[PDB]
């Protein structure tokens, strides 16, 4: 059947005409196979035959079991067709679904049941070539949505939506969703009243030209849906003697997928082996870290876990734990500790951060995810003291705001590991530091002069102004005592250090962080260079 | 009859992602939009429309719909600026009182050129993507599109013609969905005149007090001290030297050379001769506007904002960096709420002064801003913005 639904008007892209691709000649088997296929399709109204008035054409092929398959190659038409609104903007996450008592599944096996805009059919013309390509072939055009055309998924789903809308209002308490060839229909009715309303829906579908002749758990989109719970469909981790790039990529994807419900999954050490572009077939020995990470993941996965569904009447609670080395993990529940969802956050935003910036970025990522899945932000439980957090964000120059949260004593706690002094330290030495690199030679010098008369200059190869300016500050911190004042000319290095990083991609910056933690007091100040400013011009001379 | 509207040559309609909405804002948009549809102001559309601009709900106690036409505005900027431009009166910034009136309901009476309507498409998302977003396009002039006041200009002139003729000293300026009405009247007579104007607008289906006269510059301030340490003078030299890049005349050497040798920061330093005096020139230099900086109408305005802490924020507006057209501060329960308020205040002032909104350089993570700004936004326009990492001492140099 061809649905009586009204058609969607369609246009070619502005300034373009429909395709005129030439049909390659085919084997007699393939011509025979296609005349048969097209004669059934013509009986059912899916296609019509047309004269030679129509100048448009799209190649057609046939490939074989003992089935024969028609293959209309819509590449040229597709790149001349307008764009459509896209079908799905996102996939529903299971953790956002509500508990259902009954879930039915009707067969709804598609495109050839939805009509195609009359003004557009001519551009779908195709030609069954005659034998050894001597007479003009038989010419058809589509009357329905052709398989493989750009507009079909969008126009089908829009048609399927208008058809359902009547039923969706007379039953605003029933959820209907479209998965492949099955329609999933869910209600909080018992099997009696449920499959009565299933019947009227199928009656309603039949009136629109749609034929309908599964038990939980439903396997869908990688998930396993049960009536009262959900999980990811089973993850089995291979037991290979030897690992290829290809095996580690597939394993990282599976662990990443499992992290949605299995808490604490780690992939950092396994991902680190994939750095440095190498062949998919090449074998990578596992470092001992990656083997401890693989070992830990296997224990996490030994017994199965499940997620619960969403109760709209209760709050969401989000908990975050620090797993170390930029790795964060989180759980969302409504009753402790029955998880709707878990996840991980392990992004380096910035070359240098601290745990407070990383925890706020993680809260931001969880907040957005909550809006999408549940339409509502959760209450946070975070491993950071209220005092730490408002010490940091008030003094810091970016704005922030995280929603309602509460401290939770789950170590490691987030804390600032050092504090720069607010004003210069009486009785402590003052270092005037400076770095410099020659842009040609990549050669540089770093050093200091102190108010107590000391001075040092080291030399540096394969270096930049940026690294010599940080080298100078590191020098000052090694040679000084527990308290020190440091005058630099580098806004670059002051910027970094005033942000109180506790981690960095630069081993230099990490060495400085090592030093700043041992110190009892450090005042850091900036002066413009090349203004003859006391010690700064004098240390500038040396470098 | 409808005014034909055209995009820029070889420009396509906007395809902007909808940001996720909370259940409460989705539900508000749904009711607003069903009522507009039954009144015919918008219509459901099918998948053959691939365009999108984002939509939000904001508050004045009752929800209001805000469509982000920023992208469309850029792609129709020949229509509303060079073809049907609304001229900006230099008189407005000189008035003692300026009242802002929303006149956006005017546009719901004018039909929109049917060949343009598809470009106004927008989506109401659904929670958890369980259902296809509800999709709509405009049939009338939409609020927030800079094409609307340009097309309505003809009619606005006919509405205001009696009131302008009877009050020749009042300046009325339209910007997007607002009227700016400025007078030198005493505040009571000014309010009375706003009331009469409301009555003129009410006979055609059209239903907050600024004092531009008192928008004083925020000069760069230099400390006045009893004693000066090494540290104090270094901070002073750094602050003067950065200031010298905006204010020609700023000099630092006399101050510089009492800092010679490598002395401790804590060492007290008595000022020298022209040293103490140059703090007088430099002070005298910095408390008056920049010579030779002028607004170029063909260039974009930029606004930079620094967080100073303790509920205070500084800002500068410029077109080419260091040549500030304006500098200010914003005074005084959330970092994002405060910043959202400063952005709205800076945009309003700059509508009044130049008839243009600035592009904002905002000191905040993008996702934090996009997740929270609508909880506090009250204007009907949206300026362009981008996210930046404030240089460390630019904040120290604009500190009070
Ligand atoms: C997004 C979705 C996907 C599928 C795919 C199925 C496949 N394959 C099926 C349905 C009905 C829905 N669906 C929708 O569109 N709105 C819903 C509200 N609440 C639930 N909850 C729910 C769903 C299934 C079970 C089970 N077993 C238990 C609870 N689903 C909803």
């Amino acid at each position: 059947p061809i649905s009586p639904i009204e058609t969607v008007p369609v246009k070619l892209k502005p300034g373009m005409d429909g395709p005129k691709v030439k049909q390659w000649p085919l084997t007699e088997e393939k011509i025979k196979a296609l005349v048969e296929i097209c004669t059934e399709m013509e009986k059912e109204g899916k296609i019509s035959k047309i004269g030679p008035e129509n100048p448009y054409n799209t190649p057609v092929f046939a490939i074989k079991s003992t089935k024969w398959r028609k293959l209309v190659d819509f590449r040229e038409l597709n790149k001349r067709t307008q764009d459509f609104w896209e079908v799905q903007l996102g996939i529903p996450h299971p953790a956002g679904l509500k508990k259902k008592k009954s879930v039915t599944v009707l067969d709804v096996g598609a495109y050839f049941s939805v009509p195609l805009d009359e003004d557009f059919r001519k551009y779908t013309a195709f030609t069954i070539p005659s034998i050894n390509n001597e007479t003009p072939g038989i010419r058809y055009q589509y009357n329905v949505l052709p398989q493989g055309w750009k507009g079909s998924p969008a126009i089908f789903q829009s048609s399927m939506t208008k058809i359902l809308e009547p039923f969706r209002k007379q039953n605003p308490d029933i959820v209907i969703y479209q998965y492949m060839d099955d329609l999933y229909v869910g209600s909080d009715l018992e099997i009696g009243q449920h499959r009565t309303k299933i019947e009227e829906l199928r009656q309603h579908l039949l009136r629109w030209g749609l034929t309908t002749p599964k038990e939980p758990p439903f396997l869908w989109m990688g998930y396993e849906l049960h009536p009262d719970k959900w999980t990811v469909q089973p993850i089995v981790l291979p037991e290979k003697d030897s690992w290829t790039v290809n095996d580690i990529q597939k394993l990282v994807g599976k662990l990443n997928w499992a992290s949605q419900i299995y808490p604490g999954i780690k992939v950092r050490q396994l991902c680190k082996l994939l750095r440095g572009t190498k062949a998919l077939t090449e074998v990578i020995p596992l470092t001992e870290e990656a083997e401890l990470e693989l070992a830990e993941n296997r224990e996490i996965l030994k017994e199965p876990v499940h997620g619960v569904y969403y109760d709209p009447s209760k709050d969401l609670i989000a908990e975050i734990q620090k797993q170390g080395q930029g790795q964060w993990t989180y759980q969302i529940y409504q009753e402790p500790f029955k998880n709707l969802k878990t996840g991980k956050y392990a992004r380096m935003r910035g070359a240098h951060t601290n745990d407070v910036k990383q925890l706020t970025e993680a809260v931001q990522k969880i907040t957005t995810e909550s809006i999408v899945i549940w339409g509502k932000t959760p209450k946070f439980k975070l491993p950071i003291q209220k005092e730490t957090w408002e010490t940091w964000w008030t003094e810091y120059w970016q704005a922030t705001w995280i929603p309602e949260w509460e401290f939770v004593n789950t170590p490691p706690l987030v804390k600032l590991w050092y504090q720069l002094e607010k004003e210069p330290i009486v009785g402590a030495e003052t270092f005037y530091v400076d770095g410099a690199a020659n842009r040609e030679t990549k050669l540089g010098k770093a050093g200091y002069v102190t108010n107590r008369g000391r001075q040092k200059v080291v030399t540096l190869t394969d270096t930049t102004n940026q690294k010599t300016e940080l080298q100078a500050i590191y020098l000052a911190l090694q040679d000084s005592g527990l308290e020190v004042n440091i005058v630099t000319d580098s806004q670059y290095a002051l910027g970094i250090i005033q942000a109180q990083p506790d981690q960095s991609e630069s081993e230099l910056v990490n060495q400085i962080i090592e030093q700043l933690i041992k110190k009892e007091k450090v005042y850091l100040a900036w002066v413009p260079a090349h203004k003859g400013i006391g010690g700064n011009e004098q240390v500038d001379k040396l470098v | 009859e409808t005014v034909p509207v055209k995009l820029k040559p070889g420009m396509d309609g906007p395809k902007v992602k909808q940001w996720p909405l909370t259940e409460e804002k989705i539900k508000a948009l749904v009711e607003i939009c069903t009522e507009m549809e039954k009144e015919g102001k918008i219509s459901k559309i099918g998948p053959e429309n691939p365009y999108n601009t984002p939509v939000f709900a904001i508050k004045k106690t009752k929800w209001r719909k805000l469509v982000d036409f920023r992208e469309l505005n850029k792609r129709t900027q020949d229509f509303w600026e060079v073809q049907l431009g609304i001229p900006h009166p230099a008189g407005l910034k000189k008035k003692k009182s300026v009242t802002v009136l929303d006149v956006g309901d005017a546009y719901f009476s004018v039909p929109l050129d049917e060949d343009f309507r598809k470009y106004t498409a927008f989506t109401i998302p659904s929670i958890n993507n369980e259902t296809p977003g509800i999709r709509y396009q405009y049939n009338v002039l939409p609020q927030g599109w800079k094409g609307s006041p340009a097309i309505f200009q003809s009619s606005m002139t006919k509405i205001l013609e009696p009131f302008r003729k009877q009050n020749p000293d009042i300046v009325i300026y339209q910007y997007m969905d607002d009227l700016y009405v400025g007078s030198d009247l005493e505040i009571g007579q000014h309010r009375t005149k706003i009331e009469e104007l409301r009555q003129h607008l009410l006979r055609w289906g059209l239903t907050y007090e600024l004092h531009p006269d008192k928008w004083t510059v925020q000069p760069i301030v230099l400390p006045e001290k009893d004693s000066w340490t090494v540290n104090d003078i270094q901070k002073l030299v750094g602050k003067l030297n950065w200031a010298s890049q905006i204010y020609p005349g700023i000099k630092v050497r006399q101050l510089c050379k009492l800092l010679r040798g490598t002395k401790a920061l804590t060492e007290v330093i008595p000022l020298t001769e022209e040293a103490e005096l140059e703090l007088a020139e430099n002070r005298e230099i910095l408390k008056e506007p920049v010579h030779g900086v002028y607004y170029d109408p063909s260039k974009d305005l930029i606004a930079e904002i620094q967080k100073q802490g303790q509920g205070q924020w500084t800002y500068q507006i410029y077109q080419e960096p260091f040549k500030n057209l304006k500098t200010g501060k914003y005074a005084r329960t959330n970092d994002v709420k405060q910043l959202t308020e400063a952005v709205q205040k800076i945009t309003t002032e700059s509508i009044v002064i130049w008839g243009k909104t600035p592009k904002f350089k905002l000191p905040i993570q993008k996702e934090t801003w996009e997740t929270w700004w609508t909880e506090y936004w009250q204007a009907t326009w949206i300026p362009e913005w981008e996210f930046v990492n404030t240089p460390p001492l630019v904040k120290l140099w604009y500190q009070l």
